[PDB]
């Protein structure tokens, strides 16, 4: 079949004129060379009843021949700590103390800490092999000396286990108690639960040096090289408060430290606290303090959960900037990625005179074509036109490499018809280690991804795919849009959502009409801050989009290109677990934005009320159409005239997300109704948050709620804000040729909202 | 005492046994007692402006929620042009594609329904 | 119309013997006598497939004929600010700022602030009528002097309200503004609100001295009589941070009050900072703490919600006992109710020789047989019994004057039937003031019912009451479990929840096994404590209920006949508004106990998995019934028979709410399913707990988690729990005159729990 | 500017009114195209052991979820012996009862249902 031979991506999203943006592409075997150039992306859907696909070719200091390489992926999540001196491999006798939580403690050889190489199996190593618990030593001679624990491990269980290897009677040690309370595990204190072990083995070989780091959850692959350890048996669950001391210890110090005593604080070689530094923001850093004072700090490598549920924790206090001391946990899931790490193949300086427009890398390998998108922005301090289109990147983000289709259950329930798939979701299902996961998919453990990167190939990123709901999502879902602004002759700007979170509203003040992509779901709260002030104050801005809102997001401060979201009972795929809902980036609830009192009617009029992907639905005309305060909206259209029945998106234009008015979540007194959407289906539904009780008939053309609704509100100081409250808005603009009800009365409001005069008081 | 984690099971897996048992005779008794929602589907996969009978959609139900190890979907040869049905399978693991090619996604979606009825038939 | 003539209520739940219990009636109008009675339940289920009612006559020191009266009850909040020597009635000029939050602005005439007589209008009042906010002074002769604003009032929007009465140029001034931020009204800085207002009158009498209380949220009837003022003009919304001052004020003056600025700390003559008590245990008090210094102490009324969102909140932090100063709001229904207040009419001191039961006192007025029930306990440190039965009294205050039928649009759709409805229920319909409101209702606001109090008459809490869902939902349905134990040759003790959580493990570790009423839905924590302590070292229970251990409860402090909850998106009528989710007995998270960690699986083995309400089901044996550690629960029981094809709640075993095994959320690994239920209809649905997307099919027969499960595990040292997982359980019991599978089995399993052997091990 | 309160109305009640008129003109439709409905809840209004038709189901969740006041509900004279059929008023108000008294509750359910249809009837 049609195999995916090259890959590829940016350091950045968004570059403004004179800065630098660098491409970091990888092929399948060293071999050839691949040829790249620059395009401007107009058109991505290959519809034939469209425009089917455009592009434009632009001359630039970037095209040529560059070698195809492969370039290996670090996959997973770990901390790593650095030591060169050895001093962390003890001459003596040393002892490893940690608590465990496994979920997945019977999936094969997992590392939980280790200074271990295993090329050659020398070092220390205390791991999970065959779901005990397996203190290991070896010198590099191959043969090696264990210690195997009795009782295998429970799923999702804290454990208190500590490794012992005394040279003086030659005898490795490892102890182990489970530390259950009454809400910290799986399963509560009515269990009989008997999983405490006391065993010793024969230590016949001395512990070498490895010539690696020290890692925590994960086993270094080989001797490092570069000074970069590479990282194989990956861990899956939490793990809390490790440490190595410098002596020997007996059953008496295990049960002290299996109650959370520090003994002996002379004899600490190291010991990471992994809640040292939280403060009233969060734990916004990569940084692991050693609090034994002699260090060793480490490094959280592919972003695992900061901000965990301990050992001791009970549940009276759930935010974790406020108890510090039982939240000291990690979560290491063994399919984290925040970075690829790979080596740059070229880069770009944006020319004096580029347009700000969507762009994009076309690479050119053999029989494969790959696109890298990204965004020009205009200098700084300027704007080159009077309207803004802001890319929707958070939610590019979300939907970054997602394989609902394929993991989730209740994938083809959700859309209303079987699913159809390209050769990109083949080859995400297939190359999972090259990829990574998107926030709407689950770990391996069950727990939904939390963090998601740009420095990654995201392969639903480029136009040329489509989607497995219906026809298309999120990318070429917008340049429905800019291909509709480049028929007509409307000139445009293009900002991004990370640039939006870098200005503020200062960005968006230098526009006349700022318009919306096809689907912002996706949100910080300094964003909606922004839109906030530059609609209080005279703004213009056209919502042409459904569940624009929802959830809040924060970009990690020390890596822009990681985004963290966190999700509970709402519209979702998954709920974090329950001590667990506060963002580690800043120390802040940020569920959805509803639950903040900040719903997306109280902003652009309209906000989430139902969602469902069989086809889409029309627009029938309320009698706030006819008011003359409102005849320059339905201009050219005749009164009796259903709205968008008929498009690329489903087949009409109010479908795929539906918002709708509603004063009692904050929409503004002066809004009018236009027109609301009819004939949806059984498969369109009441979204949880709008349930009191689940009683039959929460359908579509069976509850109020399921609708769409046009709305048009004004602002002080001549400002506006109109929504068309639905997904398929803009997949029915280039309909009929351009000729049809949607592209007549979206070209009526950005043509008023482009003029000099005021935006009508309505 | 409980101290052996393979000792013990997930139980509820007979319920679910006992459970799709009933369910998978309650459909093929839905399909012989309304054949027509078969010619209902094939002439409108989607219910673009005609919506499913209720049975038809009782039959949905019951296909579109099972877990994704041995579910259907489409392949995509050529956008446009060519359309195969292709089986779940591991992680790593190219899908088993079909022999049949189509024209349209509306006669793959029709075939897929069809090969779904036919496997509910042959595990009874 | 069969017309309720005579009510009654108790001042306390359950009594040990030597200790009293007040008794207190009231009639519609005072003429004639009233008998009285002591009756012992039995059975209260009149259905005619059953046995019908049962009781039994006491002869007691209590009977006789008591004079029949009309008490009157105060109904609604307010701070009383108790002011004998009239110091807040000042001689010169004075000066009242609030802030204000209304959310019924246009329902009749509100009072906000007051020292006010009504039947001679005299004193000052700050009230809002006609919409408008109206400051109006007078001196007794009923020629008075009022300011009335210009802009009427916004919903729900916050306002800075100040009141000047000025004897030097004799003028009353009203100084209006609003104060919107982001977060804390309806809409938000997006609207163009132009609501301030600088008005101002002559004033042409003087205030006088009204020989009442100062109110906040309402106005005085007439004067102080017997030291009580009884309040008439009930306010709906919040009230922040009132103070009067001793001078007259500018437009200046109010302009730094409007932005939280204290303005002149000399001059005022009280200020009530209503967020001053605010520890890390909530604020379980009603002391309103004067902090401008002169022991001007009000008390809170009728239990408003303390602890709620004030005009400056921004949701930065969304627990209010870490941010105290955004939390200084008051919220103010007008029917609340946490005590009638009545005057008691009899008592009853408990013998030396009576069983502890379910207990009654029987009223025989006119026409009209009105019960109080009550509970009997063994007495103090002693046990009479192997057997102990837990009332659910948590969950019969959750659901005391429940009105779901007359005042929720989905009452008929979660019922599978148009409901049938009683006197009873006309009744509360009709003499709403007299009763009070159920946590499954709503204010007139809007919002739900958090607290609810022991302390009034509750009319569903009668044995001859039926429910609107069906047969019989609380008492007469645990009534089912006595009169079942009494048929049989089984002797019991009786506990309430109250008890339990006073008394802790140490009340039901004196029992061999403890049994559990109809449907114990309301939980607290120290309750799930005191099951765990009990089941985790050698106890025995029977969980024969389902939802049992669904939402927290905290009892308040001070007052232990009121309880608290507060509720969030589960299987719920309500949900609090978004930074409100704190409880203000403790200041705890408290919603749902799955959400906690403490899933009812973890200590019940199943836990809540789906509701409906048209008919019930039956179980089917699954193939660990046939499983030789399991024969002495099945056996007089064929292997191929239905298990409760028929009863009297709901027509089956299995319904009306159901439970599942899940090992994920906490069920025991050493757990067998014995059964389970089928033919359950579509409007049986899934909790909104167990849904990431709602996809259609998500019903009785069409989704897998749509059952029951009876289950059986043990515990260490001899302990064991077996679990029914139905609320229509115990109403199969008298099937067939108690020759059915389900007396059968409950049977085998109520007396091997009796044994000294060990509980079967699995 | 906004500033009275008066000048301003909940919309969304224009598209309740569209929406109950559609939704009131589909329930008379489906009555009259399937006319069985009728008897099989005549005979069996909780649907015990012979679960309700989905088009029975939809007429229901149509009647079900409308708001309260001027709903219907069934008053007891005496139980099991009596049963009335009474409409929602206001708070501080008794309801107003009907005329014909029954002996079960399954001839009041029925004959509720009965009047809803009658009333939907006689609105358009
Ligand atoms: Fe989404
Ligand atoms: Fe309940």
């Amino acid at each position: 079949m049609k195999d995916i031979a090259i890959r590829g991506y940016c350091d950045r999203p968004s570059v403004a004129t004179g800065e630098t943006i660098r491409f970091y592409v990888s092929a399948n075997e060293t071999r050839g060379t691949f040829d790249a150039e620059l395009v401007r992306l107009i058109h991505g859907d290959s519809n034939p009843a469209g425009p089917g696909y455009k592009e434009e070719a632009i001359k630039s200091d970037l095209e040529g021949q560059y070698p195809a390489r492969f370039q290996r992926t670090q996959f997973g999540s770990y901390v790593e700590v650095a030591d060169p001196d050895a001093g962390l491999q003890p001459d003596g006798a040393f002892s490893v103390h940690l608590f465990l939580w496994s979920t997945t403690p019977s999936r094969g050889r997992q590392g939980i800490a280790s200074r271990w190489n295993d090329e050659r199996q020398s070092g220390w190593n205390l791991a999970i092999e065959d779901g005990r618990v397996v203190f290991t030593i070896g010198d590099g001679s191959g043969a090696t000396s264990s210690v195997v624990s009795d009782r295998p491990l429970f799923q999702q269980i804290w454990y208190s286990i500590t490794g012992v290897y005394d040279p003086e009677k030659k005898q490795l040690r490892l102890y182990q108690k489970s530390v259950v309370n009454r809400t910290n595990s799986r399963f509560g204190l009515v269990v009989p639960l008997d999983s405490d072990c006391a065993v010793s083995a024969d230590a016949t070989v001395k512990a070498a040096d490895s010539e690696t780091s020290l890692l925590i959850a994960g086993l270094g692959e080989a001797a490092a090289q570069d000074g970069r350890t590479w990282c194989i048996a990956h861990y899956n669950g939490k793990v809390d408060a490790p440490k190595i001391y410098g002596c020997a210890l007996g059953q008496d110090d295990a049960e002290k430290l299996s109650r959370g005593e520090i003994v002996r604080p002379i004899s600490r070689l190291a010991h990471w606290d992994f809640s040292a530094g939280i403060g009233l923001n969060g734990i916004p850093t990569d940084h692991v303090v050693d609090a034994s004072g002699y260090g060793h700090h480490g490094r959280c490598m592919n972003q695992p959960s900061r901000g965990s549920t301990g050992w001791n924790w009970d549940g009276h206090e759930e935010n974790f900037i406020h108890c510090p001391e039982q939240y000291g946990a990690l979560w290491f899931h063994e399919d984290c990625l925040d970075d690829c790490r790979w080596e740059k193949d070229f880069e770009f300086t944006v020319p004096e005179g580029l347009k700000s427009d969507f762009y994009a890398v076309k690479i050119r390998y053999e029989d494969t074509e790959d696109y890298i998108p990204f965004f020009v922005l205009p200098p700084r301090g300027t704007a080159t036109a009077p309207i803004l289109v802001i890319a929707s990147t958070l939610s590019y983000l979300a939907y970054a490499n997602e394989q609902i289709m394929h993991k989730a259950d209740i994938g083809q329930a959700v859309a209303g018809h079987t699913p159809v798939l390209n050769e990109n979701d083949v080859e995400l299902h297939k190359n999972l280690s090259y990829y990574g996961l998107s926030t709407y998919d689950g770990h391996i453990d069950g727990r939904g991804v939390q963090y998601t990167s740009w420095r990654r190939p995201i392969m639903n990123l480029r136009p040329k795919h489509r989607q497995g709901f219906g026809s298309i999502w999120e990318l070429p879902a917008d340049l429905h849009l800019i291909d509709w602004l480049n028929h007509n002759g409307f000139e445009y700007d293009v900002a991004t959502e990370h640039d939006l979170n870098d200005q503020g509203a200062e960005l968006l003040r230098r526009y006349k009409v700022v318009l919306t992509g096809s689907h912002p779901e996706y949100q910080t709260w300094a964003n909606a801050d922004a839109w906030e002030d530059y609609l209080a104050d005279g703004g213009r801005g056209m919502y042409l989009a459904a569940n624009g809102m929802y959830w809040i997001v924060e970009v990690h401060p020390e890596k822009p290109w990681v985004m963290e979201v966190r999700k509970e009972l709402g519209v979702t795929a998954w709920e974090a677990p329950p001590g667990e809902y506060h963002y580690s980036t800043n120390g802040r609830r940020g569920g959805r934005f509803r639950g903040r009192a900040r719903a997306t009617q109280k902003i652009w009029g309209t906000g989430m009320s139902s969602f469902g992907f069989d086809h889409s639905g029309y627009f029938v005309q309320m009698p706030d159409s006819q008011d003359e305060r409102v005849a320059w909206i339905m201009e050219g259209i005749d009164p009796e005239e259903r709205i968008g029945d008929g498009g690329l998106v489903g087949g009409g234009a109010g479908g795929y997300e539906l918002d709708r008015y509603d004063l009692a979540l904050g929409t503004p007194p002066n809004t009018l109704l236009l027109a609301s959407s009819v004939e949806h289906s059984v498969v369109y539904t009441v979204i949880p948050d709008d349930k009191a009780f689940p009683h039959p008939g929460m359908n579509g053309g069976e509850h109020p709620f399921v609708r769409a609704d046009i709305t048009y509100f004004s602002t002080a100081n001549g400002g506006g804000m109109f929504a068309t409250s639905s997904i398929s808005w803009l997949g029915s603009l280039s309909w009929n040729d351009y000729d049809n009800n949607v592209s007549k009365m979206t070209k009526n409001v950005l043509n008023q909202f482009i003029k000099d005069e005021p935006a009508p008081r309505v | 005492c409980v101290r052996d984690p393979s000792n013990y099971r997930d139980r509820s897996a007979d319920w679910y046994a006992f459970y799709d048992e009933r369910r998978r005779k309650e459909i093929i008794d839905i399909i012989d007692e309304h054949p027509e929602i078969v010619e209902e589907h094939a002439a409108n996969p989607f219910g673009y402006r005609k919506h499913p009978s209720p049975y038809l959609q009782r039959v949905h139900n019951y296909f579109r929620m099972q877990p994704t190890f041995g579910r259907y979907y489409i392949y995509s040869e050529r956008e446009w042009d060519a359309y195969r049905i292709a089986t779940i399978r591991e992680f790593g693991e190219l899908p088993e594609l079909g022999d049949e090619r189509f024209k349209t996604e509306e006669e793959a979606m029709h075939a897929v329904f069809l090969r779904r009825i036919e496997d509910v038939r042959a595990e009874l």
